[PDB]
Order: structure tokens, then sequence, then C-alpha cells
């Protein structure tokens, strides 16, 4: 529903970016 | 110095052999190489025989005495039967001595264990010879005698033992079919006698080291002796109980009872069913007061490695899962086996923890056995409801990578039942492990690799909408995770893992669009990342995700302008420019999977031409270059460019195949001229440097350009549809660009890959292009050959693809055979003879088929002249060759064909299937048929090839084998009756007639 | 090794001439490390196989020294050594050492150069 | 300096010798020589208990050039049964080589070998290699020419004899190498030989490395 459109937008912002 | 005791005119100075021996065993560098090589010719000497009984007496080097007895072994098992009688007597008695005289003394016996064993494996030799029909009293006599001696019972235990393992265990190669039954006989009609004593040594318990014996001897028995010496008797119950308590006697009592557990049983007796639950009740008893408690932590314990703890855990696995497998049905109906059954499965749980991944393999083929019989048999999973909750969590824990093809098969196999049998349960366990990683309880590297894998395993097994809350569940707990660790490191690890499990659960990406557009433009990104593994893990994902959910990339979905493919299309030189070729490969080959979902044709070429437009324009520069200067090829650059192109169309047409052809066709003609000029390129570089060239980077990039377009074109017409494009368009153009170039290069400047893709062409379309065929073989015949018949190693790849093209000549286009010159057809002959004689398996089978073939295909001729030749000339080459093969002890791989082509060639005689006379006019009488003849010719030719063999041995042998030629597995049998027959002197003839 | 600096570390197969069979032979697998001693600031090649750890190659990288191209390759180096301590006592030999790539092959030889060039003071 | 003998046994051609060369210089010998009886080579590896000596007998696998066959078996303290993944025969001689090894040593741990898993074209798939699990075998799939798991049948016996299971090869460390001082009198020597390196071409070019 909404936690389908709540995984997409936490997909979005996954990365590999050395910290 | 040494070489004396070759010197066999002198009386053998055995003090001479004791220091050629002992410089040999316990010596150093050259010397003990020269003693070596001294101790071999020696042993080899045929008559050395005669110095044994020497040896055996006046040396006290043990190792001088067990060369002695090598040398006396090769004697009995080859030219006993040659010898006079009283030889054998001679022979026979001064063994018995020198056994009772080393078992009489305790010193000889405690500390020279191997020159005894040697003496008792030497008088089953002799007993494999002279028992029991020159030797009746030999089973009443070790049994008088073993009441003498605890060392002699102990001996004739060892005795016993070897007997039943050469008669029973190892007979199957060793000895005639005949020989084998006769021995066996002996044995079960004296084994009442043998078990007598077996049992009193057991129940009396007077020794150990007497004990341990007689129960090696008697699991040596169990692979053979009637269930009855077993469940009659006492013995069930000493193995299970008394033996179980020292441990000396436990490990090969468990090996016992594991053999025991296989022993062949009536199924419809309820005395017999309890008494097979009441030794498993007595182990395991013993099990857990006298070795550990069913709480006991195996795992450390096998990892110790503390004395044979390790084998004693590794024999309780595999006595177990034996008995549970075959048995653990007695023990789920009643209530009072209950505990009994649980704690035997609580052991199998602690032994699954051990890390041993061969024992590991064992009890998952246990636990494989269990679930599947809980996911089909009625009423039995309640009861195992806490054994396979541990078990999930051991599987999980212990998952591994699916590079491991079969464990993770038989994992994944093991985990998809245990989450039938308990979706609730499966989750709950994967969740937790997932918050043990978040937590940093079990974080590691591969301890979300592992959970990764696990996760990703069970697949397709939840219903949909289970699947969609686990799937959520663990994505948006993985990307917290990747969100929360610091360092490219850890985030590209979990970010794989994610990709990882994402890939695996295809179902739910092709139920939500959306997402499965954000995770391919998230893999779009990832194909940006240096980071070492992150380009590869993004391609592998790519491809993986599209061979399943293709058919979403290919529509239009309901919220976008266009299909997907003609997005990825657009932006394809932006999304793939900073991955290496072979990436990009991969790239192109996944779009050419979702190109061949789309069925109106003009839209798949129109995808087809947009998709190969980068390397078509690269392509159309390269041809414009090229032709105007030949030079600008040489240049390395440029061949990398060209192998690039035509490794991007082979990636597209691997996924394609026949909806290629347009794309084929738009390169095809340039594509060939290429291959012409970078042919020449190479002959030119060949003669100005030398055969060196051939291994410059230069000529082996001009030569991947070629194997390329070669492998583009097999692949191609591999897969083809319409074959008439393939004869009118493709074919008569490839022939005219590669055969001739192939025939005129030097041998190391030939592509083998030339012959391979011929195979193909042959395969498809051999039947329409019967001159094109012809072509093929008067251009890579005679060269090839030649490259191939002075050993049998230079150009293996030339060898393989050779025999290939000959097979598939000889089954599609045999016609290209009968126009070949009578001299050509000769040397046709000599390559399949040739291949027979080949030990590289791909060769020598592909020989032994064209020979099948090829007779079949002149069977099929009827009564025609060239068929009369063809038998005339070749019929006796081929069986004298298939016999030379058979019988040599170089080619035992390829025994079964070698058989089959024997059996066809003799069944052609007996069947009159050849018209003509075999034989030479005036070779023997007018009328004789080729039945007769045959006979004779073969007589003759395995006198000369083994002359020790009798006229009677041969005259039988081949009766057997000609009137057998219609029973391919008796036929079998009579030629391994024949191949241990020719390894002695004096076979026995009437073995021929055991079928 | 507590005693000297990593300069360079890459992935190599390390080959020795056999002037006698006139083949080369493979002698070990692995990381090849550039080390520069705390002490004497003398850079050597350290070589351990894979899985092993035993080393194939230990030698100075000698200023004398020239890397050569192999005929048969775009990512190998040829050169003499005088004095390598491997396998024992100090022997000469011929090695070859190729790389994954030509640019790490090209790397290596800039690195060996540099190297050449602190051996010189 | 603890010695151990190691009898090394199996169908010719499945690469016993090829393997024990592979880890005496590091080099892969493509031809194929049959071994005449037996090779003996000292093998030394460095571990965290100290250095371990396999003396290493290489028996030859083909019947005619058998030689000594079990005399070479005496007062062995370990072995390696070795077959061919590629050959169905060589895994099915493997009762008769381990059958012959056992009646000459009693009381040794055995690892068997599935040699050149390299190979694309695997005949001896890995679930019909069961014959270690009622002999106590520890089972290695290796590569002699790739090196998978080249160590591991050394590590495992080492672990065994030794009677650590923690053992493990280490690093010795390294001598500091002399100069060269070279001599101008060897100098048209070296340019020679050097030249002869050069122009013969490094084996396997299309490998990774
Ligand atoms: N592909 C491949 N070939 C190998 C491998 N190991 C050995 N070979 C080849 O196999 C052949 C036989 O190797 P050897 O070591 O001589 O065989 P062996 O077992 O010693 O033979 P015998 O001395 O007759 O017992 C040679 O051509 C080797 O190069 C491997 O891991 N992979
Ligand atoms: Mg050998
Ligand atoms: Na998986």
């Amino acid at each position: 529903d909404g936690y389908i459109e709540e995984l997409i937008r936490m997909f979005g912002k996954l990365s590999i970016h050395d910290d | 110095s040494m070489e004396g005791i070759l010197d066999f005119s002198n009386d053998l100075d055995i003090a001479l052999l004791d220091q050629v021996v002992s410089t040999f065993y316990q010596g150093s560098g050259v010397q003990q190489k020269q003693a070596q090589e001294i101790l071999t010719k020696f042993q080899d000497n045929p008559d050395a025989w005669q110095k044994a009984d020497q040896i055996l007496q006046f040396s006290t080097n043990p190792q001088s005495k067990f060369i002695a007895l090598s040398i006396l072994d090769k004697l009995i098992t080859r030219k006993w039967k040659l010898l006079p009688n009283d030889h054998r007597i001679g022979i026979r008695n001064f063994v018995v001595g020198m056994i009772i005289s080393m078992c009489q003394d305790d010193e000889v016996f405690k500390t020279q264990k191997n020159l005894i064993n040697k003496s008792d494996l030497t008088l089953v030799q002799i007993l494999k010879q002279e028992w029991p029909q020159n030797w009746p009293e030999f089973i009443p006599e070790l049994i008088g005698s073993s009441s003498s001696s605890v060392n002699v019972c102990e001996n004739n235990m060892i005795v016993l033992k070897l007997l039943s393992e050469e008669v029973f265990d190892f007979s199957a190669e060793q000895m005639t079919q005949a020989k084998a039954l006769h021995l066996k006989n002996s044995m079960s009609k004296e084994f009442e006698q043998i078990f007598k004593l077996c049992f009193q040594v057991l129940e009396q318990g007077s020794s150990s080291s007497l004990i341990v014996a007689t129960l090696e001897s008697l699991l040596r028995y169990l692979h053979w002796i009637p269930y009855r010496y077993i469940y009659e008797t006492n013995i069930l119950e000493l193995l299970s109980t008394k033996f179980m308590t020292s441990p000396d006697t436990r490990a090969i009592t468990l090996k016992c009872l594991t053999e025991v557990s296989n022993l062949k049983i009536p199924q419809d007796n309820d005395l017999i069913k309890r008494q097979t639950v009441l030794f498993f009740q007595n182990t395991l008893q013993q099990i857990a007061t006298s070795v550990m408690p069913v709480t006991a932590d195996l795992k450390a314990t096998y990892a110790n490695a503390n004395g044979n703890d390790q084998s004693f855990l590794q024999d309780l696995a595999m006595f177990l899962t034996t008995y549970l497998a075959r048995n653990r049905a007695l023990l789920e109906s009643d209530e009072s086996l209950r505990e009994l059954l649980l704690n035997a499965h609580q052991y199998l749980i602690q032994l699954s923890k051990i890390e041993e991944r061969e024992l590991f393999k064992t009890t998952l083929d246990y636990w494989h056995n269990l679930v599947a019989d809980l996911f089909y048999e009625p009423l039995k999973k309640h009861i195992y409801e806490e054994i396979c909750s541990q078990l999930r969590l051991v599987i999980i824990e212990n998952m591994v990578r699916p590079e491991e093809i079969q464990l993770y098969k038989s994992e994944r196999e093991v985990l998809v039942y245990l989450t039938h049998l308990n979706v609730i349960d499966t989750e709950e366990i994967m969740i937790s492990k997932l918050a043990r990683q978040i937590d940093g309880s079990e974080w590691s590297w591969h301890n979300i690799n592992t959970l990764s894998w696990a996760i990703g395993s069970i697949s397709g097994t939840m219903s949909e909408d289970t699947e969609k809350r686990f799937v959520v569940t663990v994505i948006k707990d993985l990307l917290g995770l990747c969100e929360q660790k610091r360092g490219k490191d850890n985030k590209a690890v979990v970010a794989s893992d994610i990709m990882y499990v994402v890939g695996q659960y295809p179902r739910f990406l092709k139920a939500h669009w959306n997402f499965l557009r954000t995770v391919i433009l998230k893999l779009f990104e990832f194909m940006h990342e240096t980071h070492e593994g992150v380009q590869d893990m993004a391609c592998d994902t790519f491809i993986k995700i599209v061979q399943k959910c293709k058919y979403h990339f290919v529509i239009q979905q309901p919220r976008e302008s266009e299909p997907f493919i003609q997005t990825i299309i657009r932006d394809i030189q932006k999304t793939t420019a900073d991955l290496q070729p072979q990436q990009v490969h991969t790239f192109y080959k996944a779009c050419g999977i979702i190109i061949s979902e789309e069925r109106s044709v003009a839209e798949r070429n129109r995808l087809l031409s947009d998709l190969m437009q980068l390397p078509n324009m690269a392509w159309d520069t390269i041809v414009e270059q090229s032709t105007a200067n030949p030079t600008l090829l040489l240049d390395s650059e440029t061949v990398k460019i060209i192998a690039n192109i035509i490794k991007t169309n082979v990636a597209v047409c691997t996924s394609m195949g026949a909806d290629f052809y347009p794309q084929l066709g738009h390169i095809y003609y340039n594509m060939l001229q290429l291959y012409r000029a970078v042919s020449s390129m190479i002959s030119a570089q060949v003669a100005a440097e030398g055969l060196i060239a051939t291994k410059t980077p230069k000529v082996r990039g001009l030569r991947t350009i070629k194997k390329e377009i070669l492998k583009l074109v097999e692949t191609y017409i591999s897969k083809a549809r319409n074959l008439d494009d393939v004869v009118k368009v493709l074919v008569e153009p490839l022939l005219n660009a590669v055969l001739e170039d192939y025939m005129n290069n030097v041998p190391d400047a030939r592509d083998a890959e030339v012959l391979n893709c011929m195979t193909t062409v042959v395969e498809k379309v051999g039947h329409m292009i019967p001159q094109g065929v012809i072509l093929i073989l008067q251009s890579v015949f005679e060269c090839t050959l030649d490259m191939i018949n002075k050993d049998f190693t230079e150009y293996p790849e030339h060898r393989v693809e050779f025999y290939k093209l000959l097979k598939v000549i000889n089954e599609k286009s045999f016609a290209a055979f009968l126009e070949l010159p009578p001299a050509a057809f000769k040397l046709f002959v000599d390559a399949i003879c040739w291949a027979f004689k080949h030990n590289n398996r791909d060769v020598e089978v592909n020989g032994l088929q064209i020979a099948l073939d090829l007779v079949k295909n002149i069977e099929r001729m009827g009564n025609v002249p060239f068929a009369n030749e063809f038998h005339k000339n070749y019929f006796f080459i081929f069986v004298s060759e298939t016999f030379f093969v058979l019988t040599d002890s170089d080619h035992k791989s390829g025994f079964s064909k070698q058989a089959l082509l024997l059996m066809k060639l003799i069944s052609l005689v007996y069947d009159n299937k050849i018209s003509v006379p075999l034989y030479q006019e005036a070779e023997v009488p007018q009328g004789t048929s080729n039945q007769v003849y045959l006979s004779q010719y073969l007589a003759n030719m395995l006198s000369n090839a083994f002359p020790h063999l009798t006229s009677e041995q041969i005259a039988s042998f081949l009766s057997a084998l000609t009137k057998q030629c219609k029973d391919l597995v008796v036929f079998k049998g009579t030629l391994r009756d024949f191949l241990v027959q020719i390894k002695e002197v004096g076979g026995d003839p009437t073995d021929y007639l055991f079928a | 090794e507590e005693d000297e600096e990593v300069l360079y570390k890459v992935r190599a197969k390390l080959f020795r001439f056999d002037a006698d069979a006139k083949e080369w032979k493979e002698r070990g697998t692995g990381d090849c490390k550039f080390l520069k001693n705390k002490k004497t600031n003398k850079v050597r090649i350290l070589m351990r196989r894979d899985k092993t750890l035993k080393i194939c190659a230990n030698h100075i990288i000698a200023p004398e020294y020239t890397l050569k191209p192999n005929v048969g390759s775009d990512r190998s180096w040829v050169y003499a050594c005088t004095a390598d301590i491997a396998e024992g006592e100090a022997e000469a030999f011929t090695f070859a050492i190729r790389f994954g790539s030509k640019e790490n092959a090209d790397k290596f030889k800039e690195e060996f150069e540099k190297a050449q060039e602190i051996n010189k003071k | 300096q603890v010695q151990f003998k190691l009898v090394l046994v199996g169908d010719g051609g499945t690469g016993k010798t090829t393997f024990v060369k592979r880890h005496l210089t590091g080099e892969f010998e493509k031809k194929y020589v049959a071994t005449l009886g037996v090779e003996v080579h000292p093998l030394v590896f460095h571990t965290n208990r100290g250095p371990i000596k396999f003396n290493v007998w290489d028996t030859a696998g083909q019947e005619k050039f058998g030689g000594l066959r079990d005399g070479y078996y005496i007062q062995a303290q370990c072995a390696i049964i070795m077959f061919d993944v590629t050959s169905r025969v060589t895994y099915k001689n493997v009762p008769n080589w381990h059958r012959d090894l056992v009646r000459v040593c009693e009381n040794i741990p055995i690892v068997l070998c599935g040699n050149k898993v390299d190979i694309k074209d695997r005949k001896v798939k890995a679930k019909s290699i069961v014959f270690h699990r009622k002999k106590n075998l520890q089972y290695y799939d290796i590569s002699a020419k790739s090196n998978y798991n080249f160590e591991k049948p050394f590590l495992w016996l080492a672990r065994k004899l030794i009677g650590d299971p923690n053992l493990e090869f280490v690093a010795m460390p390294a001598l500091a190498p002399p100069e060269v001082v070279m001599d101008p009198a060897l100098a048209a020597q070296y340019e020679h030989d050097l030249e002869v390196a050069q122009t013969t071409a490094l084996p396997d070019e299309d490998d990774d490395l």
C-alpha cells in the first residue's frame, strides 16, 4: 500500500559512499 | 657395489640384500634412488621367487621378507598352475610354517604386524588357487588350531577377514565369474563352522586385540552372510551392549551395527522388528551412559580432535542415518519408543553442528530423507516439530553460496521442505538472525552473506501475500543495516546482499513495477561504482532479474510512456560508460533476452537495430578505415575495438538465436571480408617473424577476431529456424572465407574453432549441402590428420574438434565418405583406429562411435560393390584393432563401447549380413562360410597375441563370445573372463560356459 | 617485516627461465611487495606464494637491472637477478613477472624505477 | 624438525607428480612423464607449531611401472589417494588403492583428492563421491593447475600428525638480501641468456595471472 511506497523511497537512498 | 644381488650366477648374499633394502627405506638422496632401481630389477627377475624361502629363513630384515612375499604373490597370482605340484606343496608348507612360527613368538607377533599380515595375504592368494578342491581340511584345521593359542586365533581372524574381502568384496574385477561363484559357494558352505568360532571368541571375550580382530572379520562377513546368523543368535545383544562400553571394541562395533542395519530382512515378522528396535535402544543407551549425553557439544568435541573422537562421531552419524533411513517407522507408532526416536534425532542435530563439510553432507542427505517424508507421509510432522525447528537454525547458520551447486541445492531443498512444514518458524528465525546483524551481536561480512543466501533460498514456498510482507521487512531491515554501517567495504557487502535477495524474489518484482524499475535504476547507478566487485554484482543481478522478469521490460506498464526496454536502450552509452568490455557484453546479452520477448517482428527488428546502434556505428567506421588502409588494422587499439564489436554481437546472438538474423545480415558480408584481411595479416606476420609471431599480443589479438567471427556464425546457425537462408546466404561465403585459409596456413596458424564451426554447419544443414560437406573434408581432413597422427598430445583442441567433425559428417552426410578417393578413405579408417588408442576420453568415445556408425552406414547399403570392398579391406582391421584396445590394459575407460563395437562386428558374420567371402582365393576351402573363417582368424590372432593361452582356452572363449553376440551384458562378462585369463597361465577353459 | 614500509603491492605470477630445458617455469603466485628498510632505506621485492606463504622472490631492486618486454605478453617484464635468497643462498635467475593487466605491469615498472633511484642513494 | 613419510597413490595421469612438483618448486608441468616405481621428494612447511617435513613417496599409477607397489607403503605415517574428476575409471579404482594401502598401513591419516576440478567437463560429480565416509578419509576437490585447495591435504595431515587442530601455515621472516656487485666478465654471458628468455613466450598467456 503506502508501505510499498516507503520501500521504493528507502531503496532510492541506498548508496556506497566512504565515511 | 649394491648391484651384486642382481647377479643370479652366485648364491644370494642376504647381508647385501639387507643393505640394499635398508638404504632404500631408511636411506636418502642418490643412494636410495640407486637401491630403488636395484630392488625393482631384482623382484622383476622372473626367477627371483626361487630365492624366496632363503630370504624368509636367513634374512632378519622385515622389509626384505615383505619384498620376498611380494615376489611370491606375483608368482602365485600369475604362474602358479605352470609349477610342478611339489613346488606348489613346498610354497604352501613354508608360508603356513612361517605364519605359525611368527604367531608362537610373542615378541615377533607384537612387533612385526606388517610382515605377518603380508604372510596371511600370501596364504589367501594360495587358497584362491588351491581351496577347497586341493585343501579340503583348511577350515576344520584353522578352527582346531585357534583353540591352542590366542595369538594363532587372532591371526586366523585376520586370514578369514582377508579371505572374505578377496572372495566377496574384490572378486568381481580380479577373478572369472566361474571362479568367483566356486569360492563364494565354498565360503558359505563352511561359514556355519566359522561363525560358531567367531561367536565363541566374542562370548568368551579372552583378549581385546583378539576381540577387535574377530569384530573386523565380522564386519566383512556382514556384507554377504544370511541375516539368520545375526537374528537367531545372541550376537545383537553383544554388539549393542558389552562391545559398545569398551572404546577398543566400540569403533569396530558401530561399523558392524551400521552393516547390520543394511542386512536383507523379512519385513512382516513382529519378533524381528522388536530385535531391530532392541539393538538400537541398547546402542543409544550405551552412547548416553558411556560416551556423551544428548546435550553434549559434539561441535567442540570434533574440533578438539582428541584420540579417535572424529572417526567415532563420523561413524555415529553413519550408524544413525543408515538405521533411521531404513527403520525410523518402527519407532514412530509406539509411545514407549518416542524418547528413543527423538534422542537419536537430537544426536543427529548435534552432529549436524560439527564444522566438517563432508560430515555435514552425510547428515544433510538424512535430513532430506526425513523432511521429504514429513511433507508427504500423513500424521508424522507433529512428532518432529522440535527437531525441525532446531534443523531450521542449523541449515540457515551453515548456508553456503549458490556457487557451491551440490551443497547449496541440497541445503535449499531441505530448507524449502522446512518452510512448507512451518512458514511462521522459518520467518521468525530469519527475522531474529537479521536483528542480530543490526544490533551487532552476530554482525560479520560472512554472517550477513550466509543469512542473505538462506533468505534467498526459500523464494517461491510462502504464499504471495506472506512473501510480500516478509520480502519488504527483510529489504527495509537490510537498507537500514546499510545506512547504519560506515566505509565502502561494509556498505558494498550489504548492498550486494540487498541486491542478491531482490534477484531471488522475482514473483515480488513482477507484482510491483515501481519497485522493479527503482531496483534496475539503482543497478545502473552501481555500474559507475569503482569499488572491487560492485560492477560485476550489478551486471550479474541485472541479467538474473531480466531472465526471470523479461516480460515486464518489453510491455508498456500502465503509468509509463514506453516499454522500459526502450528507456534502457536510450541511455545505454551513459549506463555502460564505466564497465569493462565483458561487463558491457553481459549488459547487451540481458537486453537481447528482453528483445526476444517482443513477438511483433517489425518491433523486435527495430529494438534489435536500436540496441546494436553503438557497435554498428563503431563497425561502419572501422570497415571504412580498414578497407582504405590494411596497415591501420595492425594497431592494437583497433584490434581490441573490432574484437569487442564482434563479442557484443555474440552476446546478443547468444540470447536471441533465430531472432538475431537481421543484425547478422547487416554485418555478414564485411565481417567475412574482415576475416580474410585479418587472415592475411596473420600469415604476413608468421612470414616476417616466424612461428613465434603466433604468441605475440597483436597476432593473438588478430586470431581473437577470427575466433569471435566463427563463434558468432556457429552460435547463430546452431539456433537458426530458417535453414534455407543459412544454406543460400550464409554457408557459401563462410566456406570460401575459412576453408582455404585453414588448409594453406602452417599447423600453428590453423584455428581449431574452424573445425568446431564446420561441425555445427554439418549438424544443422549437412543434409542440404552435400557438395559443401565434400569441400569441408577436402579442406580440413588430410592436413588436420597430419597434425595429430604423430603422438597423442600435440594440437589437443584440433584433435578433439577433428573427431567431432568426422562423427557428425558420418551421421548426417555419409555420402561425402563414398566420394573420397580410396587412398583418402583408407586414411579415414586409419584415423578412427587412431582415435581408439587415445586415453583422452573425448577422442576415444568419438573414435568408437564413428566406428559403430560407419559399420551401420555400410550395413544399410545392402549387397553393393562398395559395402563388399569395405568388408574385404577393413572388417578384420576393425575386429583386430578393437581386440587390441580391449586386451592391452591401457584403454579400460572405453570397455563398454569397445565391447559394443566388437559385438556388432561379430554379429554381422553370425547373421550372414556380409555377402562376400572375407578370405583370399585359395586361403581356405571354396564352400567355407564367414562364420568358420572368423573363428580361424580370431583363434590364430589371439594365439599370436597371447601365446601362453592353450588352444582349448582360445576355442572356448570364442565359442562363448560368438554365441553370446546378441546379449551385450553376457558378452561383456565373457570379455572380462578373457581379460582375467590373459593375466595368468592355466586358466580353466570351462569358465566361458558360466552364461 | 615489522621494520619495513610497503611502497607498492600488486598481485603477480613469477617465472624462472630454465635455460637447460629452454622453457619458463612458474615459481609462485601472490602479492609482490616493494619493501623499504627503515635502517638502510634499501627497497627490495618480497613475494610470498598464496596459502603456503613460502617466499618465491627476495632480492634488492638493483639500479643495474633493466625490465625488458617478453615477446608473448603485453603485461610482463623480464630481468636478470644476480642474487635472490628465496630458496637458500644467493643464486642468479632470469625472472619474468606477469600481472592481471597492461596498466598493472606499467605501474610496476614505474614503481620499480622509483625504487632503483631510491637504491641509488 | 618433525619428519613424516607420506605415500601418494592413485591411477596413472591423475596428477600425483604434478601436485608434488607444484608444492616443491611452484611449477606446473604440462607434459605427462609416467613415474617409474617411486620418487622420494622431501617437502617442508612452516607452521605456528614449527617446521613440518614430509618425505613424499610419489608412487606410479600405471601397473607396468608399478615397481615395488605395496612395498612403498611400509612405515608410511600418512597418505593421499588421488583420482581425476574428469575420469570415472580413476574414482572406480580408489577402493583398490585404499585396500592395498590400509593392509600395509592399518592406522594412518588419509586424504582422498579429486584432481583437475579446473576442467569444465567434470565426469565424476560431487554427489557420487561418498567412498571416504565409511573409511574416515578427509576428501578435497583440488586442482594442481589452478591451485584450488592445493594446500588443504598437507594442512589436514599436518594437524593430524602433530595432533594440533589450530595448526596453520605461517610466513617465516624474510632475511635482508645482499647487494649485486655485478662483474663485467659475465656481462656478455647474461646479455645472451636474457635474449633467449625474452624471445621464449611465457606459458598460459590467456590465464587471469
Ligand atoms: N587440467 C589439469 N591437468 C592436470 C592437473 N594436474 C595434473 N595435470 C596433468 O595431468 C597429467 C598427468 O600428471 P602426472 O602428475 O604426471 O600424473 P601421475 O599421477 O603422476 O601419473 P603416474 O606417474 O603415471 O602415476 C599431466 O599432463 C599434467 O599436466 C590439473 O589440476 N589440471
Ligand atoms: Mg608420477
Ligand atoms: Na539463495
